[PDB]
């Protein structure tokens, strides 16, 4: 019976894990929870309901907002920074606050009179907000925010990607962005950015998102990964790469994870063939971050020094979003001197060449909504959640077709959140639907005390250590002694 | 909701 947290009278939205302590933070409707690694409740903070209107500006009080009605507050963004928990709700134009780590109840910073540059998150629960935290070139913490388009109420003018200050000189300016700390993009309602994930590696921040390809008469949504330098607060280095899972046949990216050969990080992302109704199939596609960086680097080098062309002459780079910019023919010393650009280099760059992947696996009738990937004995294992509330486990090593070896219902009819995360040791996985959070062990080998039940509950982690009389992992079969893999059906007990 | 819904998690949870 797995450990669970099922809060009554609320729905869940986001899960954030502190990598230094393991403490879990749970964003819910009108609630924030602080949980131990074993899902014990350490604090409960009420965030709503509040008086609000999407046509009113915070702080919302009756005199200046006569149309205000009581409004519930689904969490829109939940992120651990080195010194604080960043929290942005759906109410009050998506304004944010900072709370103390390990004492959620204590507020650290909440601007008293926030202005137009401090409306961070989408004010609509159905529009996603993604974020990531990073240290900036002045030593201070930065918050990258990808925010989708909102139509209803003031706040359709917020830039789709922004870089905001978490601890600026004046605390009251917290969460605001400088004038150039944004992706300057018009026709926001037409592109209609839908953000799926944001992550960092090395000196780069990455965004995964959907947006309309306005150069196609279909005006159809396409999946993109964009890279921007992680610390400068500028978008000079922004480069946009289209993603192609089976040529774009699986077009609507849903969820992703990064997993770890040096700098061998790979992005695993799930893609749906069909959009949700106003049938279909899902695929898992792998994009090694080194390949992501080479294409981004090649896009930049072509735009900077070869008028957007590769060394063979091919047009590979161009300027997006109808910005008055063009690629250039700068001296080649530019590439080592300004890897992240300047306020005069061509921007915002995009690649004509999509990043392509052949699906790891293709499942009909399943809409994958969550991805987490780990390794065991050098071989990839994927944990995948779907729109019906099921968690699937898939061995991706030699001998597999990509079909899951285990499928369990977390909650029937409630999609698994893309906020799937492992614990520090990769021994447990935290899985969340709209109403429940579970701590799931990645393997339960020890539960089997005879060889037959060990080998019968087929699991890539589990095998019978002969000279130990235990169902264990291969790493645990040593005092490397004989280990009967439960994932070798042609091999049985002795 | 809206026809702007491309996420199946969003559809499951809010539509
Ligand atoms: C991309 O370029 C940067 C510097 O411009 C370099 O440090 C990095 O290793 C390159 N990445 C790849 C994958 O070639």
């Amino acid at each position: 019976p797995p450990t669970a947290f099922t809060p009554n009278g609320t729905y869940l939205q986001h899960l954030a894990r502190d990598p230094t302590s393991g403490t879990l933070y749970l964003g819910a409707t009108n609630f924030l929870f602080q949980l131990s690694p074993g899902l014990q409740l350490e604090a409960t903070v009420s965030t709503g309901p509040v008086l609000d209107s999407r046509d009113c500006l915070p702080p919302v009080m009756p005199d200046e907002c006569p149309q205000a009605q009581p409004t519930n507050n689904p969490n829109q963004l939940l992120l651990v920074s080195p010194g604080a928990l960043v929290v942005c709700g759906s109410v009050h134009q998506g304004v944010c606050e900072q709370r103390r780590l390990g004492q959620l109840e204590q507020l650290l910073l909440r601007p008293e009179r926030p202005g137009d540059t401090q409306y961070v998150a989408a004010n609509d629960p159905a529009v996603s907000t993604v974020g990531l935290v990073a240290q900036g070139l002045a030593g201070e913490p930065l918050l990258f925010v990808g925010r989708g388009y909102t139509s209803r109420g003031v706040g359709g003018g917020i830039p789709p990607i922004t870089t905001r200050a978490l601890w600026p000189p004046d605390p009251q300016a917290a969460f605001s962005y400088e004038e150039t700390a944004k992706l300057a993009v018009g026709r926001l309602s037409e592109y209609s950015h839908h953000f799926v994930s944001a992550f960092a590696r090395g000196a780069s921040a990455y965004f995964l998102f959907l947006r309309r390809d306005l150069q196609a008469q279909s005006r159809a949504f396409r999946a993109y990964v964009s890279r921007v330098c992680l610390r400068d607060q500028h978008y000079y280095s922004y480069v946009e790469l289209p993603l192609a899972c089976e040529g774009g046949r699986y077009g609507l990216i849903q969820a992703a994870a990064v997993a770890t050969v040096a700098h061998g990080e790979v992005l695993f992302a799930a893609f749906s063939s069909a959009a949700p109704p106003t049938s279909g199939a899902s695929a898992l596609c792998a994009f090694p971050l080194d390949e992501v960086d080479r294409l981004a680097n090649r896009t930049r080098d072509a735009c900077y020094t070869r008028e957007g062309r590769a060394e063979d002459g091919t047009e590979v780079a161009y300027i997006e979003y109808d910005v008055n910019s063009d690629c250039a023919q700068l001296p080649v010393d530019t590439l080592d001197a300004y890897p992240c650009g300047s306020d005069h280099t061509p921007s915002p760059m995009a690649s004509r060449v999509p990043l392509e992947a052949t699906p790891i696996l293709e499942w009909p009738g399943i809409q994958l909504t969550a991805v987490a990937v780990t390794m065991e004995d050098g071989h990839t294992i994927a944990f995948l959640g779907d729109s019906q509330g099921q968690l699937h486990r898939v061995y991706l090593g030699p001998g597999s077709d990509g079909h899951p070896y285990s499928t369990q219902s977390i909650q029937q009819g409630s999609a698994v959140s893309r906020d799937l995360t492992f614990d520090g040791t990769f021994e447990h996985l935290y899985v969340m639907t709209q109403s429940t959070l579970l701590k799931v062990p990645v393997a339960s080998c020890a539960q089997h005390l005879d060889c037959a039940s060990c080998l019968a509950h087929r699991d890539p982690y589990c095998g019978w250590c002969v000279l130990l009389g235990r169902c264990s992992r291969r790493s645990e079969c040593s005092r490397p002694e004989q280990w009967l893999w439960s994932f070798q059906p042609e091999l049985g007990c002795l | 909701c809206n026809s702007n819904v491309l996420s199946w998690q969003t559809y499951s949870w809010y539509c």
